[PDB]
């Protein structure tokens, strides 16, 4: 059995950490919700 | 049991101890996942059960209690927040600008955050605090690392 724990409110931070970059890709979405990359 | 908005963890007492096997948001009474976390069981909460309401495999989402409530969107400008809740870390905010997946249906928004797949169903927030989509469901690039897409469901009247 599964069961769920709070773990937060959900809120914006001012000043949290800013990382990660912003690719554009072209993807392909199939039955199963899998993404794949078209190439 | 509980049922007050908010950012919860998704457990497991079935493989060794205690695991985490994914995160929702509960608001209005439902609660939201990614459907490969519960793949549409029964969730506990305390003595209380949450019992699936909607799901869609291909979407990969889930609700429970109710119907989907989410229905904010990214605006394709901004930057957003990721509140990753990792297994056995504290809820954690990070800022980013989302990239672009392009299909034939159209584009979707899409977080370049790697995090362990028991993070999956975390929140990305507009600078509201509304929720735009579910962290959790993307695609693994050149470098072996991950670009979720900005996974949001239909509100429904
Ligand atoms: N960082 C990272 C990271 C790496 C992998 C996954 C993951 O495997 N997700 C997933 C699993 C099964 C299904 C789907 C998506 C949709 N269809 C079934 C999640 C994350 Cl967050």
């Amino acid at each position: 059995d599964m069961y769920i724990e709070r773990a937060g409110d959900i809120t914006w931070e001012k000043d949290a950490e800013v990382t990660g970059n912003s690719p554009r890709l072209d993807v392909a979405l199939d039955e199963s919700g899998d993404f794949s990359l078209v190439e | 049991g509980e049922t007050t908005d908010g950012v919860y963890r998704v457990m497991t007492r079935r493989l060794l101890g205690s695991t985490q096997v994914g995160v929702g948001v509960m608001q209005e009474g439902v609660f939201h996942t990614m459907w490969h976390v519960t793949k549409g069981a029964a969730l506990r909460s305390g003595e209380g059960r949450l019992d699936p309401y909607w799901g869609d495999v291909k979407q990969d989402l889930v609700s429970y209690c109710g119907p989907w409530k989410l229905d904010a969107a990214w605006d394709g400008l901004s930057e957003v927040q990721l509140l990753a809740v990792p297994p056995g870390e504290r809820a954690k905010n990070i800022q980013t600008l989302p990239g672009i997946f392009k299909t034939k249906d159209g584009d979707i928004g899409a977080v370049a955050l790697d995090y362990p797949a028991g993070t999956s169903g975390s929140p990305i927030l507009d600078k509201c605090g509304r929720v735009i989509g579910l962290y959790g469901n993307g695609v693994v690039i050149k470098n072996g690392s991950y670009v979720s897409a900005i996974t949001q469901g239909k509100r429904e009247v």
